[PDB]
RNA sequence: CGCACGGAGGCGAAGAACCACAGAUUUCCGAAUGAGAAUCUCUAACAAUUGCUUCGCGCAAUGAGGAACCCCGAGAACUGAAACAUCUCAGUAUCGGGAGGAACAGAAAACGCAACGUGAUGUCGUUAGUAACCGCGAGUGAACGCGAUACAGCCCAAAC
RNA sequence: AGCUUUACUGCAGGCUGUCGCUGAG
């Protein structure tokens, strides 16, 4: 499929939101990403 | 159109408007249908003018028959802004009336007479 | 208002283009055209831009590969920052 | 003495006789070839207009609107309906044509507000009404002691909420006593039973 | 052919997409109308009373 | 901080702009250093450069440039 | 130096943090309005409909939103009647159009305890499940008045 | 509930008279 520049920005953001919770945030909060998506198991919008 | 039963020859109309201009500067005139109407009714009317380019025609329809059942003479004019200008207004006038002319009594007379003949 | 040049894109591949093709890579605002990327660069670093190739990255930003003229040296320019 | 106006009025008490008759037979020919809403520079019924609030001044507008004659243009039911609700032919709408006319006009002039309206005849298949609208924003009106009331925010879309004169008559608000139990202060407050 | 699993295989068409107006993935790219907010069909936002219990 | 409001208003329309372009360049060179994972950072200031630029722009508006 | 207690660093007696009011900034799509478009793009823009008009988008208006409330239109069926058609559910659900902080109503072509009486309008209590309707079945159902709340009365058309 | 018909009751539709549009001899 041919993605547009806007679609691409979104897919981009989705990839980023798909990162772990930084190591330090654990310490900084005396101690989980509820939005971890998988390319196979899950399904983005559009 | 619906209230016009005779066509006033250009020349005749020119004369009439002339008399009107002097009638305003020598005697008295009423400008505006309502005022004209009250002249024909109060009898104080000598010669009344009615435009042919009036829309709605309702505004003037009554003049002809009213004037007749009052012996008051009346004449038609083509333009509406001409009768108005003649009467001395910067606007137009659907109908005006000559309340006691002035140094025109002679002309107005003949005009009234010329019209009668124009049946 | 938005500025054209965001920052230098420093990665091994970007180095090769610098040490071998006299090319500097930058992260630029995605509303920027090649011609703008060119000017902005010539103005901020005082050099002569020969050609500018762009790419809208999967990172949400636009990457520009800028080749300087033979008079200028990419390595030297880059080094001062 | 009688007013000039009084004659216009007296002539329209019988739009089928006299000059007015001949007049209508003519105008309608032109009207039948005009659009749904036609702004007109001068009221066809001066006495009525002025009587209804008209006024030869800036911000006052008039337009003639034509609406089809007859009952409701209703579609027959496409699901279960008891004999009572299976009608189509005899059903009529609860807003009279004049009120339909006022609305089509007001929609044509989004910035204006309906002041009033009056009938100007009908042929075999349609009725014409002339609607008087007002520019609530023109200073010529914001300063008129006889019309500036229409400028208040709460007079916005007054026709669509039935605040017009034809609106209030159609809402059964004419009587102040017997028979108006389900109408005043409002149809809706009375559980829609008027 | 089974209307089940075997007919699922041809489903590679795109219809509903992210909506420029409401952000929901309900913009039918073939109809150019949002099934959620009505974008493309109505200037006013799509909303019905039946989206909640009558007395609420 | 190292830069204050008065000091910004004392400047002339020409002086602020010069100070602005100055800061912008410092900011850009800081980001570039960060782009290279450069650790000689002093994080507290890349933060300042932004607030400063805000201030000079805020004052520019107030003063009429 | 947000939630957020890390690491590094920084800001604050030039009175920071923090709070109140006012102001600056305020990307793109969005009523979305130059034109097109799944938030991007293409070459000056109140698009569209209107009012005024220097008849030039020059000056203005409308659009969309909002928890319900409010006003104007369109208008079911399950159900009840131990079936069912009028009736009932109900002018309810739902749909179309629109206003405001409230709406609507409102200074009698009223009432009609019939009077030598009351005196704009909403609303509350009552009048009353009364009068009235109804396969006179099931069911449906006011008003005047009264006691209260709050009170407020005016402007045109025409005659001249 | 779907379906049928000279089941009960109605509703569209078709045909037809009448009124309006509608006027002169
Ligand atoms: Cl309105
Ligand atoms: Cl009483
Ligand atoms: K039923
Ligand atoms: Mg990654
Ligand atoms: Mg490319
Ligand atoms: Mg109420
Ligand atoms: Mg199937
Ligand atoms: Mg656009
Ligand atoms: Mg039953
Ligand atoms: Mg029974
Ligand atoms: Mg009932
Ligand atoms: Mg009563
Ligand atoms: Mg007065
Ligand atoms: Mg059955
Ligand atoms: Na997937
Ligand atoms: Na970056
Ligand atoms: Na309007
Ligand atoms: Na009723
Ligand atoms: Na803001
Ligand atoms: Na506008
Ligand atoms: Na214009
Ligand atoms: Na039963
Ligand atoms: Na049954
Ligand atoms: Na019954
Ligand atoms: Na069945």
């Amino acid at each position: 499929g041919k993605k547009s520049k806007a679609t691409k920005k979104r897919l981009a953001k989705l990839d980023n939101q798909n990162s772990r919770v930084p190591a330090w945030v654990m310490l900084k909060t005396d101690r989980r990403n509820h939005k971890r998506r998988h390319w196979r198991r899950n399904d983005t919008d559009e | 159109p619906v209230y016009v039963d005779f066509d006033v020859p250009a020349d005749l109309e020119d004369d009439a408007l002339e008399a009107l201009e002097v009638a305003r500067d020598t005697g008295a005139v009423k400008k505006g249908t309502n005022e004209t109407t009250k002249s024909i009714e109060r009898g104080s009317a000598e010669l009344v003018f009615v435009a042919e380019d009036v829309q709605p025609e309702e505004i003037v329809m009554h003049i002809p028959e009213l004037a007749d059942e009052k012996g008051v003479p009346f004449i038609f004019v083509e333009q509406q802004d001409d009768l108005g200008h003649a009467a001395g207004l910067e606007v137009g006038s659907a109908a005006a009336a000559v309340t006691d002319a002035g140094e025109a009594d002679a002309d107005v007379e003949d005009i009234a007479d010329k019209v009668e003949e124009l049946r | 208002s938005w500025d054209v040049i965001k920052h230098p894109h420093v990665t091994e591949k970007a180095m090769n283009d610098m040490d071998f093709q006299n090319k500097l890579q930058f992260a630029v605002d995605d509303r920027a055209s090649k011609g703008e990327v060119a000017d902005a660069v010539e103005e901020q670093y005082d050099v002569t831009v020969e050609q500018v190739n762009t790419q809208n990255t999967m990172d949400g930003e636009k990457k520009a590969v800028v080749r300087l003229s033979e008079d200028d040296d990419a390595q030297e320019v880059a080094s001062r920052i | 003495a009688r007013s000039a106006y009084s004659y216009i009025r007296d002539a329209w008490e019988n739009p089928g006789d006299g000059q007015l008759a001949e007049l209508q037979w003519q105008r309608q020919q032109e009207w039948r070839n005009e659009g749904a809403v036609e702004r007109i520079e001068r009221p066809t019924r001066l006495d009525k207009a002025r009587s209804q609030g008209y006024k030869a001044k800036q911000g006052v507008i008039v337009a003639r609107v034509s609406v089809r004659k007859g009952s409701a243009r209703k579609r027959r039911h496409k699901a279960g309906r008891r004999s009572k609700r299976q009608g189509v032919t005899r059903i009529t709408r609860r807003k009279d044509i004049q009120r339909v006319a006022e609305e089509r006009a007001s929609r044509t002039f989004p910035n204006l507000r309906v002041l009033n309206s009056y009938s100007v005849g009908q042929d075999g298949r349609q009725k014409w009404h002339e609607v008087i609208l007002i520019d609530p924003n023109h200073p010529a009106i914001q300063n008129d002691d006889d019309l500036s009331w229409i400028c208040a925010d709460d007079q916005a879309d007054r026709v669509f909420r039935g605040l017009t004169g034809a609106g209030r008559r159609n809402r059964g608000l004419s009587g102040k006593g017997k028979g108006s139990e389900k109408t005043r202060p409002s149809l809706r407050s009375n559980g829609g039973k008027g | 052919t089974g209307a089940g699993t075997p007919s699922q295989g041809k489903k590679n068409t795109t219809t509903h997409t992210k909506c420029r107006r409401c952000g929901e993935k309900s913009y039918h790219t073939k109809k150019k109308v949002c099934s959620s907010c009505g974008f493309g069909k109505s200037a006013k936002r799509r909303d019905y009373e039946w989206q909640s219990k009558a007395g609420e | 901080t190292v830069l204050h409001v008065q000091e910004i208003r004392d400047m002339t329309p020409a002086e602020r702009e010069a100070e602005l372009d100055d800061l912008k360049t410092e900011l850009l060179n800081a980001r570039a250093v960060q782009a290279a994972g450069g650790a000689p950072e002093n994080p507290g200031r890349i933060k300042e450069l932004r607030k400063a630029i805000a201030r000079i722009k805020t004052i520019q508006g107030e003063e009429g440039d």
